[PDB]
């Protein structure tokens, strides 16, 4: 079979039937701070210092980080 | 206190503070006085 389907690639892993050398021809199957809450800082005088500029803010906690990822 | 609200490089700054010592700010001979014994006045 040509590891071909649009889930492939994926963490998740789904139980599907096929009858063709090709993956993506197969059935969908089955499978088998969170990111959407907007995270804190901390779930994942204050000042934030970067290149030759400094803004003060206050807490970690009031900091959120989109989709729970970092640049 | 740079490396606080900047991003610093490293300096291996070797600058002397013994010029600033108060004997070397002091002990440069100074005027304080001019006496002076005219013949005449």
């Amino acid at each position: 079979e040509n590891s071909n389907s649009a889930s492939e690639g994926s963490t998740i892993n789904y139980t599907t039937i096929n009858y063709y050398k090709d993956a993506y021809a197969a059935s969908a199957g089955r499978q088998d701070a969170p990111p959407l809450k907007s995270p804190s800082a901390e779930a994942c005088v204050a000042q934030l210092t970067i290149g030759n500029s400094t803004i003060t803010t206050q807490e970690a906690a009031n900091i959120v980080i989109a989709y729970g990822e970092w640049p | 206190s740079d490396k606080n609200l900047i991003e610093t490089r490293c300096v291996l700054n070797h600058h002397s503070t013994q010029e600033t010592a108060i004997g070397n700010f002091f002990s440069r001979a100074g005027l304080v006085s001019i006496i002076t014994m005219p013949t005449t006045g």
